[PDB]
């Protein structure tokens, strides 16, 4: 299956998730149980 | 983020407070966990500062052998938590399927956990609920403490809440003193044991009899066990807490050298 070899490859070629989604703001979370 | 960001494979199975689905985020291929939260659930329930602390400890640590929190987002009806997907699974499936543990695999485990609770530590944040229900395992079956459910930032690291599992307890919650830290440190040597034996150590008919063998430390090691694996475990299960063995001394623990065959994930 392409899942299974997407997992392996995903494994052994890390991608940057600090930039491509830590970088990306976040809801507050005294806004969380809020309106969205 | 917006749910419509990613690609739903199928469901992993059901979580504390939500279903786990496995999912793709589509701008980047990437694979990962999506946890699914019914706000009005977690509101009548009365568990929403307890989600805040479990988001704010979890996503804001960074170690190859603790579960990754990617980002989180909200709607209308849900919270969504981006979660790193453990390929293995559940590590409890796999201890009960087994039995017990070999040394090798019990070792690996225990450098991993060691790791992951200094990384811990040196936060000043305490688990307080080391067991094998709360871990999950990475693609080369890498340990990942995957709940954070009695976790605490402890800036002062002093504690009076009684918390964790019965067969876990430290002594000195069951007697209600002050605890620390140390803890975890108690809880690891009681994983380690039953990693290598298949049961905890104090498992007792009654709780009663359990508290009573964990008060009395009353350790009782198999015939099976090897020499290096007994000086851990009871180096670990020591009634006083500033006599337990340090997570640096689990690490450099020559059981844990002569048998692990921990492997460290590719980084970026
Ligand atoms: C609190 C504690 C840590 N547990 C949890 O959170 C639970 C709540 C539900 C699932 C899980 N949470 C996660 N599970 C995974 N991976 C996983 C799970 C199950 C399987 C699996 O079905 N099998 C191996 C097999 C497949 C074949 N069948 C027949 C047996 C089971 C394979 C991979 N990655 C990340 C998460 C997370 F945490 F991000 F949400």
């Amino acid at each position: 299956n392409l899942l299974t070899q997407a997992i392996r490859q995903q494994y052994y070629k890390p991608i940057d998730v600090d930039r491509m989604y830590g970088t990306i703001d976040s809801p507050k979370l005294e806004e969380l149980f809020n309106k969205s | 983020f917006t749910i419509d960001d990613f690609d739903i494979v199928r469901p992993l199975g059901k979580g504390k407070f939500g279903n786990v689905y496995l999912a793709r985020e589509k701008q980047n291929k990437f694979i990962m966990a999506l946890k699914v939260l019914f706000k009005s659930q977690l509101e009548k329930e009365g568990v929403e500062h307890q989600l805040r602390r479990e988001i704010e400890i979890q996503s804001h640590l960074r170690h190859p052998n603790i579960l990754r929190m990617y980002n989180y987002f909200h709607d209308r009806k849900r919270i969504y938590l981006m979660l790193e997907f453990a390929p293995r699974g559940e590590l409890y499936k796999e201890l009960q399927k087994h039995g017990r543990f070999d040394e090798q695999r019990s070792a690996t485990f225990m450098e991993e956990l060691a790791d992951a609770l200094h990384y811990c530590h040196e936060r000043k944040v305490i688990h307080r609920d080391i067991k094998p229900e709360n871990l999950l395992m990475g693609y080369k079956g890498e340990l990942k403490i995957a709940d954070f459910g009695w976790s605490v930032h402890a800036p002062s690291l002093r504690r009076r809440t009684m918390c964790g599992t019965l067969d876990y307890l430290p002594p000195e919650m069951i007697e209600g003193k002050t605890h620390d830290e140390k803890v975890d440190l108690w809880c690891a040597g009681v994983l380690c044991y039953e990693f290598l034996v298949g049961m905890p150590p104090f498992d007792s008919p009654s709780h009663t009899e359990t508290h009573r063998r964990i008060v009395n430390v009353d350790l009782k090691f198999p015939p099976f066990l090897s020499d290096g694996s007994k000086d851990l475990i009871s180096k670990l299960l020591r009634y006083h807490p500033p006599q337990r063995l340090p997570l640096k001394g689990v690490m450099e623990h020559p059981w844990v050298k002569a048998n692990s065959r921990r492997v460290l994930p590719p980084v970026y």
